[PDB]
């Protein structure tokens, strides 16, 4: 009832810093592969498995030690990170040619930022900004807008709510987020979201409106030694009602 | 060895064809795939072929030339929710190590019936008096700019869909913190109105 699983989904290391990413898989899947994705040049292979026993070497093997003590699970592991190694790394299975099919299943992907500073992660501020009457009276639409500013890294989830309940039809969130300072490397980033209902579900009174935004950050007892409160994984929202207008 | 991917991001109008090829090196290859991809989500199969000729897939079509050594994907009657990244990938091993492509992002671009294209300022719900402009309902003809200055900040466009409504709508959104901005302002760079 899981399939492949990674965890964890997000993280932020410091460079120099070791990290385990786990992988594991339901499905009694022989064969199972890691891959780095950077946004330029799609999915490489970076260790594969074939059987519980062994491992081998995909393409882009340094950098990276891997396990296949069981079946089940196979843990990729960054024994002192590189920033070039802040990328998308997704785990892959497959029967493995005991069981025919070359179908591979991938795993949701885990996202790592390396930086020079912990001192660089910051959470994301959050607002929501209520529909203008004039798009209300020409269109009979409304739309709500979400800004969440300030953040690095960019290890966001941004959600819309409607009287409790998470929605997905009439949105869009930007695929990208912008940095805040572009020609800067540890530029914190801004995203913003639309929410677009009837004019008639706007002014109505009792309806509640929430973008939520999942930030992941520091954890497990990391140090810090800062004035500002320790930006942690956590959830950040705002909210509004509807307005009779 | 290489497998070789069509650049992108390729913009399609809604109804069209999408089309995204890949050329392999090795003539020996077995098994060819086509891998979707949405933003933030991971790569999912949606094609194989293993033959010379067409495979089909309700909207998609799959076509291998051996003699040519590439595999294409065709979108047929493209939807915006197409809008993805598409991945070729091509067996390697006598145990099917796969060698992927770089991706293609395909943008497929919403058919506006009726624009109404128009700039909004919206009002934060509780933080006294800040600041954001909303442009939106514009066709997908319609160039957004980036009106470089330091501290105005503008999103490129993204497509929204109300299934309640049938309706889409493009839009952009754009701030600053308080330096002399207007909504006036904001959006004009995107390249000539109506």
């Amino acid at each position: 009832n899981a399939g492949v699983t990674q965890t964890p989904k997000f993280q932020v290391l410091k460079t120099g810093q070791s990290m385990t990413l786990q992988c594991a898989q339901d499905m009694n899947h022989e064969y199972m592969s890691w891959y780095r994705q950077d946004p330029g040049m799609g999915l490489r292979l970076i260790h594969y498995s074939v059987g519980a026993g062994i491992t081998d070497q995909g393409e882009v093997p340094n950098g990276y030690n891997v396990s296949r003590s069981t079946t089940e699970d196979f843990p990729l592991r960054l024994l002192s990170a590189a920033p070039s190694q802040t990328s998308v790394y997704f785990c892959a299975s497959r029967p493995g040619l005991a069981g025919g099919r070359p179908e591979q299943y991938f795993g949701p992907g885990t996202r790592l930022t390396v930086t020079e500073d912990l001192k660089n992660v910051f959470p994301p501020e959050v607002a929501v900004f209520e529909p203008s009457e004039a798009e209300i009276s020409h269109t009979q639409k409304a739309t709500l807008v979400c800004l969440a500013t300030g953040f690095y890294p960019d290890h966001v989830e941004l959600s819309w709510w409607v009287n409790g309940k998470e929605v997905h039809s009439g949105v869009c969130t930007d695929p990208q987020p912008l940095k805040e300072q572009p020609a800067l490397n540890d530029s914190r980033y801004a995203l913003s979201s639309r929410l677009r209902v009837s004019a008639t579900f706007w002014q109505d009174p009792r309806n509640h409106f929430r973008c939520q935004v999942q930030f992941y950050g520091l954890s497990e007892n990391d140090e810090w030694t800062q004035d500002r409160a320790k930006p942690v994984t956590q959830i950040v929202s705002a909210e509004a009602w509807g307005r009779a207008d | 060895k290489e497998v070789e991917q069509n650049s992108g991001p390729l913009s399609v109008p809604e109804g069209a064809i999408a089309s995204l090829n890949c050329t392999y090196s090795d003539r020996g290859s077995q098994s060819f795939f086509w891998y979707r991809q949405y933003s933030g989500k991971s790569p999912e199969l949606i094609m194989s072929i293993y033959s010379n000729g067409d495979k089909e897939d309700g909207r998609f079509t799959a076509q291998l030339n051996k003699a040519s050594q590439y595999v294409s994907l065709l979108i047929r009657d493209s939807q915006p929710s197409d809008s993805a990244t598409y991945l070729c990938a091509v067996t390697t091993d006598s145990w099917g190590k796969l060698q992927f492509g770089a991706g293609t992002q395909v943008v497929v671009t919403p058919d506006i019936q009726n624009p109404d294209p128009a700039v909004y300022q919206l009002r934060d719900s509780k933080s006294s008096d800040k600041s954001v402009c909303l442009f939106t309902d514009f066709d997908s003809q319609t160039n957004v700019s980036q009106s470089k200055d330091s501290d105005v900040y503008i999103t490129d466009k993204c497509v929204l869909d109300m299934r309640s409504m049938d309706f889409k709508s493009n839009s952009a959104v754009a701030w600053s913190n308080k330096s002399d901005f207007a909504c006036a302002n904001a959006f004009n760079n995107s390249i000539i109105p109506e």
